[PDB]
This record gives structure tokens, sequence and C-alpha cells, in this order.
């Protein structure tokens, strides 16, 4: 059994929705690298039974400005998935990226 | 019968570019859909990264076409199997970076 600071992580995205940060915290859980994700889009990662949907998340967080995703699968690194639900917050200037905390549901399946 | 295709023009990265639309008979995404993404964000995750690896290598192959067969996601949410066959180009008038021109068809995997 884990407790809530070990299953969740942050992470940060440029408006493309490519990773620019992501906390190390990830490597236990999912098992990436933050570096091998950086300039990757969270888009390469969805299950496609979740891609329709992340789309349409991904649109309202940038119309309403901070979005809960409700729950959906990260491709891990070796295969298979974990669920996670992730809170994302656009952070705008004087947009310039999207801050992301994700919390993990499942262990790899 | 025709086979169903459509083309596309990538940056050296992967990123749609340029989409004809016959891509929305093909694989049933508009082609705003699928401009600003990078091809891979369609692809099967055992596919992924022989189809990055097919991007970096047709950039070597001195403007030769090099083919991949992978696994897109359709509109659907279902996979389709494609054949991409793609080639660089660069304007010998300019020193511009070349960009990547892709045929999409989707194909029987048999
Ligand atoms: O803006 N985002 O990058 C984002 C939005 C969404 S969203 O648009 O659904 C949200 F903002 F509503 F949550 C969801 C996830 C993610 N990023 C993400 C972070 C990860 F650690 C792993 C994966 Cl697969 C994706």
């Amino acid at each position: 059994f884990k407790g809530l600071d070990s299953k969740t992580f942050l992470s940060e995205h440029s408006m493309d929705m490519k990773f620019t940060y992501c906390d190390d915290r990830i490597t236990e859980l999912i098992g990436y690298h933050p570096e091998e994700l950086l300039g990757r889009s969270a888009y390469e990662f969805y299950h496609a039974l979740d891609s329709e949907n992340m789309t349409k998340s991904h649109q309202n967080l940038c119309t309403k400005g901070q979005v809960v995703s409700g729950q959906y699968r990260m491709l891990a690194k070796h295969g298979g998935y974990v669920w996670l639900e992730t809170q994302g917050t656009v952070i705008y200037n004087p947009p310039q990226c999207i801050m992301c905390v994700n919390y993990v549901l499942s262990e790899i399946e | 019968c025709q086979p169903t295709r459509f083309i596309s023009r990538h940056n050296i990265e992967g990123i749609f570019t340029f989409v004809d639309h016959r891509c929305v008979a093909t694989v049933g995404y508009q082609p705003q859909e699928l401009l600003g993404k990078n091809i891979v964000e369609f692809c099967h995750p055992e596919d992924q990264q022989l189809l990055r690896d097919s991007f970096q290598q047709v950039v070597k192959l001195k403007g030769q076409v090099l083919s991949v067969m992978f696994r897109f996601r359709s509109k659907n949410q279902e996979w389709l199997w494609m054949r991409t066959s793609s080639f660089t180009f660069q304007n010998p008038y300019s020193d511009e970076i070349e960009y990547i021109i892709c045929t999409n068809t989707n194909v029987k995997n048999s």
C-alpha cells in the first residue's frame, strides 16, 4: 500500500502538450525517467479508447483555464497501462505552459 | 477498386504541416485534427519507435523513398494498418530545411 504523496507527481507542458518537466516520482510509478519524456506530447501516451475524450478535455482546458481529466490510461514505459487522474492548469502570462498534478489510480496493467 | 490514400507533409520531427482532405475518407479525421500534431500521436504503441526511427532515416537516404507499415488510430479509435511511403524534398535553389512528403494508404496485414 502507498501513501498519497507517493502516488502523486507534477508535470509541466508546453501549450502543444509536450512535456517540459516531470517530477522524478513518475519513475517508480510508471517507469519513465523524466528526461525521456521531454519533447513528447501527452497524446503519445493515451490509450486509444481514451484518445477522443482526452482531446475533448484538452479543448475544455484551453477554453476554461482549469480542468480535471476524469479517469484515463497512460502507456507505461515497458508496456501496458496505468490509470491516472490529472488536474490541469494553464499558466497565462503578462498562455505560457500547462501545470499538471497527476495521481495514479492503479499499478501497471 | 481504388486503394484509399492521402498525402501529408511533415517537418523532420514528424509534425503534420499539410494534410490532403482525402484523409477524411481514409482515417476519418478532418485535416485540422491532424495539423500540428506529430504523426506518432496516432500510432500504436508497439509501432511508435519504428515510426520515429523511419522519420529519422528518411532524411539520410538522399531523397530516396522509405516505406513503413504501422497501425494508425482512426477517428473511431480503431487501429487501421497504414503503409506510409515518404521521401524528403529540398528545393536546390535554396538552403531551406528539407521537409518530408508522405503518401498514406490503408493496407492489409496479410
Ligand atoms: O495538459 N496536459 O499535458 C494534460 C492534460 C490533461 S487534460 O486535458 O485531461 C486535463 F487537464 F483536464 F487534465 C491530462 C493529462 C495531461 N498531461 C499528462 C500528464 C502525465 F503525467 C501523463 C499524461 Cl499521459 C498526460
